[PDB]
DNA sequence: ATGGTTGGGTATAATGGGAGTCGTCTCGGATGCAG
DNA sequence: CTGCATCCGAGAGCTGAGGGAACCCAACCAT
């Protein structure tokens, strides 16, 4: 987040837009408390049988 | 029996939706006014 | 990028094939590595399989994830052994490397065999993987002393693995292997009877053609248990709005009248 | 104590697959062109 | 270094009704 905030001071508009786009995701993860590694599955949930009869 | 019908409850289709969202590894949780969990499954799915 | 079959074919084709000298050399190496494994087991007095696992882990390297601590302790528990009776360990390492090479070189025979088993409920890649399992078993059991080519012994194991996987995994409701063979024999007999009669045979004719211990009722039961379930999502009608499961009522939960 | 089920085995030689689909429209990343 | 400019891919197009391919051999848990 600090690196992207520093990058957001570039005179270039495209660079600033890219840094803002990355910052959106970074700040969403920081605010929610979710860990990014949870986007990789280790255990796969299995739906109850009565909903897949 | 001649009385008036009672107040409704949570439809089963919403429970099906919650279970299908859990199968996609998404944690959907119902909360009350104080942001505490509300169990809509009547303690039948809690270990 | 996509089409994993092409990617797998490319990765297998990047490995060159073998000549007679190389194949016999590798097979002899594997055999002496197993003998060295057993000799080292006798020397140390420990279980042979666990030392085999330590050799395999050391060859495969850190890249492949029994834990590092244990295998390290036994690794230095073996380096302590003096010369002349230490060669065995090096021969075991070499033999395990030879086993890996042999499997890598003979992977293409698995594809060649498995390409004629499509359309039996298993995808091509699953058949290839089960053939690879059979190839590993054949590599372990191969005896080069008989002067036979490796593929001659490997084909039998590859076919056995593919057939066993097909019998085990092709059906949603698992049917035992002997019953699957019975179903296949019944279907082939019915097809031959139809070819001879020029029409669909009756169950009594099939029962007569199977042999002793077969009547029409048993054929009926066998055809009954050989029925595969249909999908709840089978589209009914031309428009994409009606599924089969939309026409199936729930008979378990009590009705409002029943509850009242 | 019986059948049903399951694991193991076969030794001439075998060595890179196969179906398919070309009569739709609109909008937001992105690689490529210029300045 | 920036910008715009085609380029590719991804996600849509009303409701209601009715519609349905080997074989064999031997040990071993379950019932």
């Amino acid at each position: 987040e600090k690196e992207l905030l520093e990058e957001m001071k570039h005179p270039s508009r495209a660079r600033r837009a890219k840094a803002r786009k990355r910052l959106e995701v970074v700040r969403a993860f920081l605010d929610s408390g979710n860990r990014p590694e949870w986007m990789i599955l280790e255990a796969v949930p299995v739906l109850p049988p009565d909903l897949r009869p | 029996k001649g009385e008036d019908v009672p107040e409704p409850s949570v439809p089963e289709s919403f429970r099906v939706l919650v279970k299908e969202l859990q199968a996609l590894a998404l944690d959907v949780q119902t909360l009350d006014e104080k942001d505490n969990p509300v169990d809509i499954f009547e303690g039948l799915a809690s270990k | 990028t996509s089409d994993p079959v092409r990617q797998y074919l490319h990765e297998i084709g990047q490995v060159p094939l073998l000549t007679l000298e190389e194949e016999v050399e590798l097979a002899r190496k594997v055999e002496e590595g197993m003998e060295a494994i057993k000799k080292l087991s006798e020397i140390t007095g420990l279980d042979p399989d666990l030392i085999r696992e330590v050799v395999r882990a050391k060859i495969l390297g850190s890249a492949r994830v029994l834990d590092p601590k244990t295998v390290e302790e036994i690794d230095q528990k073996l380096k302590s052994l003096p010369k002349e009776h230490k060669r065995y360990l090096h021969i075991a390492r070499e033999g395990e490397a030879a086993r890996q090479h042999l499997i890598e070189a003979n992977l293409r025979l698995v594809v060649s065999i498995a390409k004629k088993y499509t359309g039996r409920g298993l995808s091509f890649l699953d058949l290839i993987q089960e053939g690879n399992q059979g190839l590993i078993r054949a590599v372990e059991k191969f005896e080069y002393k008989r002067r036979f080519k490796f593929s001659t012994y490997a084909t039998w194991w590859i076919r056995q693995a593919i057939n066993r996987a097909i019998a085990d995994q092709a059906r949603t409701i698992r049917i035992p292997v002997h019953m699957v063979e019975t179903i296949n024999k019944l279907s082939r007999t019915a097809r031959q009877l139809q070819q001879e009669l020029g029409r669909e045979p009756t169950y009594e004719e099939i029962a007569e053609a199977m042999g002793p211990g077969w009547d029409a009722k048993r054929v009926e039961e066998t055809l009954k248990i050989a029925q595969e379930p249909v999908s709840l999502e089978t589209p009914i009608g031309d428009e994409k709005d009606s599924f089969y499961g939309d026409f199936i009522p729930d008979e378990h939960l009590p009705s409002p009248v029943d509850a009242a």
